[PDB]
């Protein structure tokens, strides 16, 4: 082969563009929640910009890569739209890859497990219909997804229930940030929401989230914590079609 | 203990190894295949030299240090019992399916997913090889027609001006005193064959172009993964009599087809190639045929010999330490 | 100069465990083939150079002779199994790396290995309570004579083999047989050839201890991996409503259950996507016995296929497998004397 | 044997080169098509998916890869439709054809062989241009179901040839059930016996991700694509398989 330029395929490139995706969260991840800690942002020239605000880090921050360029136009979008939630964007996207990585790696084609995510994106948007925030959707979201994927199987099964842990990064992520045991928060939010599915009654506890103060787990519909309804949805249809159109490549051509 | 410096080899490579190590055998062996078959120098430990074209022989003498080789070699023990003469048409049957398979592996077939569509196609080239038979001393015993075969199979030896100190006719040289002992082996393993089946099949190639006809239809009717499988029984069956046709000094593909295409259009009777460059094809008219139990054998040894070497995956070891 | 160490090699922590947990599951990579009845075969060389070819697992890790010390535990595992039971070796070591698989990267993310004990402890009670939960006794099922029952179990084992049309025929006289095995080119053979006799030495032997294994104990589960995900959706479904770290460890734990059904399928050829995806679909329904079926690439019940194992057995599989892992995961630091 | 002039050299580099095109462009094929990150020199990228914008950003040098550029742009001027099929078809015959030469045949016999099939080919799908043909692969495993019967009459060195191209048909379906989420070889496989004992109307539809009747699911186009696809594509891998060296001149 004779050619001006270089090619390259396989799974190394959907890996690529995961590892580089996954860049790009890292960079915001610790300043997600109102704890979130600040981050520098060095110029070339030599100046420094310190804030915590995820959505100005990624309209600041500059990376060389088209996988990561994707995500900064993503966070964009969900700005002009709405104007808030592009940290969790970005979280949610980079974990969905991971996954989808791995399931890539057993043999599940990239278009089954974008099959399940745009059916996992769309009963969530059923489930879900403000809202409470601290982590309350992604948890009760993970659970119901569990539980609705088995009901279709056709290699869907691992798509959706892959869908249902990515959305647990956001109260992992924000209980790391409140410095605290966020196995042991995630496990206590999922029990309760757990126990919501189980039976309809009062004894089960229902649409509990996080208390990032005291770290323990608190009823937010009580608290006052809630959020926009269309922030938790967008967030999860911008989130999903970049997780989708960043694994539908499969190949990378210079010239 | 002694787990340092252990040779292992694992995987879809492995099973590619195996084949590579059955290969070698299997091309090493069809030149020698027929009446001109190419013989087979061997240097003895001792420094004797011995010429043969025998395929017991030659895996006998053959120093095979490869496991897979060695598998290979102790069909020899089993299949001569039974034919004698043409142990190499089961190295060259098994060496034909287990490259066929590689093209299967590629498509991403299990190895025990081929081993089962060649036990189906096995059984479908068996019961064809049963009906296009023959008998020669149907319900009556005679002494005519069973020595005129034993003639034909003597004349594949160095004994064949005596086929009908001293000479072999009072029945010059050790090592062809050597040979004529062999050469009565299998004629006893062909009277022998003969005699618990009078039933016969026409050889020179003609059995095995009908059974790939048969094979290649019924693959047809199994809506599985093992249909690849059966048309690789079908192309691996070709590989004898396309070996005759190379081993004679002719173009093989073209000698193949045209015996395939005069099968399906010209006679039902099954037809053979003219390896000894006689007058024409047609080997009922030559006089050349193998018996129903030693191609019965021939496929059987092979489809196990095949299935052996599918179902095995890894080989291991210790090192000197 | 004054060295403390001068030439002992030790290391310990993180980096020791993850260690350990690698090398288990090598020995699992060389009998994770050989789990199932048409698994693939392993070859192995002694000193002498004689090859002995067989997929049975308790007899391949008694050649490897592994010097790794993990490894070693791991196959002195599989020496109780046989005295308790007699089989079960490939399922106890390939079952007890999973846990192992499973669990390491929570190990690197900082997870205390005591922790991860006490879910396997927990986690492995509460399956075994299942087990006796759903195990049924079979002696006089719809007044039907146990030699014809029996009969079905060894037909079922010996089905798609050399045998298959005259399975019945093999099948009285294995029942018979229980109510040696020698091959003719006592239990005597007739084939036409050596390995067609060779192979069925051993493939009427697994039927033989079917026959055995129902008549000494009647209490049965399904096999082919039924159990190994009922056990996964009551663990999974169960760590749901367990606030704390056990709930990623019990859920990682039934995970690590259908690894059995996903190599029975990978042995077989099959897709185990497909099925193993189909199957946890039908368990979620109420399939309290669907397996995998190494004949028909699809999902059947293995309960009405007759293909059942003891209850005791799958019991003393999961204590054996998790106090292998646990004993695994309780090791932090390895020693040796130099001598 | 001694091989002083090796011209198999040069088929082997166009084949390779042939052959590595259509390695690329195949995962775009269908609506679940593969998309790609095309990186110009400039550092620009862009994502898509049409078979025809990939191979224009291509800049191929090499003489056999441009001609299946140029193979599909008389696909896009005859037919306007099908321009992944015929890339895709022209480098699985190449594919295929490399096994051929391997048993010691000549590209001219080869060439004379997909003609005859070609011949067949056509027969095949008008029985299946004021005609319309099923899609989702259909025609193409009924191309290769009933070419493989001819080979079976036909005799000389036909039948391998005829065969191959048969065999190559079916890496189309293939293809449409690996992006499809199927697997390749069991839906293919399903295809065919389909066929055998069924019509046109077994194929894969992508929509709903399983086998299903075609003419149903509102699948279908004209019969000059697959017509023209086959043509084309034949006419351009005998070109490759009559070229014994490239001379350069100044």
């Amino acid at each position: 082969l004779s050619v001006f330029g270089d090619r390259s395929t396989g799974e190394t490139i959907r890996s690529q563009n995961v590892m580089a995706a996954a860049s790009i969260a890292n960079i915001v991840k610790s300043s997600l929640g109102p704890v979130g800690l600040d981050k520098m942002l060095v110029d070339d020239i030599g100046d420094v910009t310190i804030t915590n605000d995820g959505a100005t880090i990624l309209k600041l921050l500059e990376v060389e890569h088209p996988a990561a360029k994707v995500l900064c136009e993503l966070a964009d979008l969900q700005d002009k739209e709405v104007g808030d939630g592009t940290t969790s964007v970005v979280i949610i996207a980079a974990e969905l890859l991971k996954n989808a990585d791995e399931l890539v790696k057993q043999k599940i084609h990239p278009t089954s497990v974008i099959s399940g995510y745009r059916l996992a994106c769309k009963e969530a948007v059923r489930y879900i219909n403000v809202v409470p925030g601290g982590g309350a959707v992604e948890a009760a979201l993970s659970i119901y997804l569990e539980n609705y994927a088995t009901s279709m199987g056709s290699r869907e099964q691992l798509a959706i229930a892959e869908f249902a842990r990515s959305l647990l990064v956001i109260p992992n992520t924000l209980a790391v940030n409140a410095a605290q045991d966020s196995t042991d928060l995630v496990a206590k939010l999922r029990a309760f929401h757990n126990e919501a599915q189980v039976n309809p009654e009062r004894k089960n506890l229902k649409w509990i989230g996080l208390d990032l103060s005291n770290g323990k787990p608190r009823d937010n519909k009580q608290a006052g914590v809630f959020e926009p309804t269309i922030v938790k949805v967008k967030s999860l249809k911008f989130a999903t079609e970049a997780a989708i159109t960043i694994l539908r490549i499969d190949d990378l051509i210079k010239l | 203990k002694d787990q340092d410096r252990k040779s292992r080899l694992m995987g879809l490579e492995a099973l590619k190894s195996h084949i590579m190590a059955a290969k070698a055998v299997a091309n090493t062996m069809r030149t020698s295949l027929g009446p001109n078959g190419l013989d087979k120098m061997m240097v003895d430990k001792d420094g004797d030299v011995t010429v043969t074209n025998d395929g017991a022989t030659i895996l006998s003498m053959m120093d095979v240090d490869h496991q897979i080789a060695k598998l290979m070699v102790e069909l020899s023990k089993s299949q001569d019992d039974e034919i004698g003469d043409g142990t190499t048409g089961v190295v060259v049957l098994a060496g034909a399916l287990l490259e066929e398979a590689e093209q299967l592996l590629d498509r991403g077939i299990h190895p025990i997913r081929i081993a089962d569509g060649y036990e189906q196609a096995a059984r479908v080239a068996i019961e064809h090889l049963d009906k296009i038979s023959d008998s020669v001393l149907v319900d009556i015993k005679d002494t005519e027609p069973l020595i005129q075969t034993a003639k034909t199979t003597l004349g594949s030896k160095v004994v064949n001006s005596c086929h009908r100190g001293g000479r072999l006719e009072d029945t010059g040289n050790k090592m062809i005193i050597e040979e004529a002992k062999r050469s009565l082996h299998d004629a006893l393993c062909v009277i022998r064959n003969l005699i618990r089946d009078n039933r016969v099949v026409y050889g020179g190639g003609a059995a095995e172009i009908s059974c790939a006809l048969a094979v290649s239809q019924e693959a047809d009717k199994c809506p599985t993964l093992e249909q690849y499988a059966m048309r690789a029984f079908a192309d691996a069956l070709e590989v004898i009599p396309m070996a005759l046709s190379e081993n004679s000094g002719m173009n093989p593909i073209q000698t193949m087809t045209e015996v395939r295409a005069r099968q399906v259009k010209e006679m039902n009777p099954a037809l053979g190639i003219d390896c000894l460059h006689k007058g024409t094809n047609d080997m009922k008219q030559q006089h050349v045929i193998e018996t129903l139990i030693g191609k019965k054998q021939q496929i059987s040894l092979a489809t196990q010999m095949v299935r052996m070497i599918l179902k095995i995956d890894d080989i291991r070891k210790p090192g000197e330490s | 100069v004054i060295l403390l160490k001068e030439g002992t090699d030790s290391s310990q922590g993180i980096p020791q465990l993850v260690s350990n947990i690698s090398a288990c599951q090598v020995i699992a990579e060389a009998v994770r083939t050989t789990l199932g009845p048409r698994g693939m075969d392993k070859l192995i060389v002694d000193g002498r150079g004689k090859a002995t070819i067989s997929n049975d697992g308790a007899t391949i890790l008694k050649l490897l002779d592994v010097v790794h010390p993990a490894a070693k535990t791991l196959v002195d595992i599989a020496k109780s199994q046989d005295a308790e039971v007699g089989d079960g070796t490939t399922s106890v070591t390939l079952l007890a790396a999973e846990f192992l698989k499973q669990v390491k990267p929570y190990v690197e993310e900082g997870l205390h290995p005591q922790i991860i004990i006490r879910a396997f402890r927990t986690a492995t009670q509460l399956a075994v309570n299942k087990i006796k939960e759903i195990a049924v006794t079979v002696k006089k099922a719809d007044k039907v004579e146990q030699r014809k029952l029996l009969e079905k179990c060894a037909m079922t084992a010996l089905s798609s083999k050399l045998i298959s049309q005259q399975k019945a025929f093999f099948a009285k006289m294995v029942v018979d047989a229980v109510m040696g095995i020698k091959k003719v080119q006592t239990f005597i053979l007739r084939g036409g050839a050596e390995q067609f006799m060779e192979e069925t030495e051993r493939s009427l032997h697994d039927a033989i201890m079917i026959v055995r294994r129902a008549i000494k104990n009647d209490s049965v589960v399904a096999g082919g991996g039924a159990i190994e995900m009922e056990l996964s959706k009551y663990l999974r479904d169960y760590s749901r409503t367990i606030p704390g770290k056990q709930q990623l460890l019990i859920g990682a734990y039934a995970k690590a259950l259908e690894i059995i059904p996903r190599q029975l399928c990978d042995n077989a050829g099959f897709d185990a996507t497909n099925i193993l995806n189909k199957l946890r679909a039908r368990h979620a329904q109420g399939g309290t016995w669907y397996g995998v079926d190494i004949n028909n690439e699809d999902i059947a019940d293995n309960f009405e296929a007759f293909v059942w194992e003891p209850a005791m057995v799958r019991i003393n599989a999961l204590t054996a497998a998790s106090e292998a892992a646990c004993l695994i995961v309780s090791v932090d630091e390895t020693i040796k004397n130099p001598r | 044997y001694q091989d002083r002039d090796k011209p198999a050299q040069i088929r082997f580099s166009n084949i390779s080169a042939a052959k590595a095109v259509a390695d690329a462009i195949r995962t775009s094929l269908g609506p679940k098509g593969m998309d790609k990150m095309i990186q110009d020199g400039k550092g620009d990228v862009t994502i898509t998916n049409d078979g025809a914008t990939i191979l224009k950003q291509m800049q191929v040098l090499h003489p056999a890869a441009r001609m299946l550029v140029e193979l599909s742009k008389a696909q896009d001027i005859e037919a306007g439709d099908g321009t992944t099929s015929v890339v895709i078809i022209a480098g699985s015959l190449l594919d295929s054809c490399t096994k051929l030469l391997q048993k010691g045949i000549h590209p001219t016999i080869i060439s004379e062989s997909f003609q005859k099939a070609l011949e067949k080919g056509i027969e095949i799908l008008t029985d299946m241009k004021r005609a319309l043909i099923a899609g989702g692969g259909a025609p193409e495993i009924e191309l290769a179901l009933r070419l493989t019967e001819y080979s079976r009459t036909l005799s000389g060195m036909e039948s391998y040839c005829v065969r191959a191209f048969a065999d190559a048909m079916e890496v189309i379906p293939s293809t449409l059930a690996e992006n499809a989420g199927l697997n390749p070889i069991s839906t293919v496989t399903e295809l065919r016996n389909r066929h055998a004992q069924g019509e046109k109307t077994a194929g894969i539809n992508v929509r709903k991700g399983g086998i299903s009747n075609i003419l149903e699911e509102l699948v279908v186009q004209p019969l000059l694509v697959s017509v023209s696809a086959l043509t084309l594509a034949t006419e351009t891998v005998r070109s490759i398989l009559k070229i014994d060296d490239v001379v350069n001149t100044r």
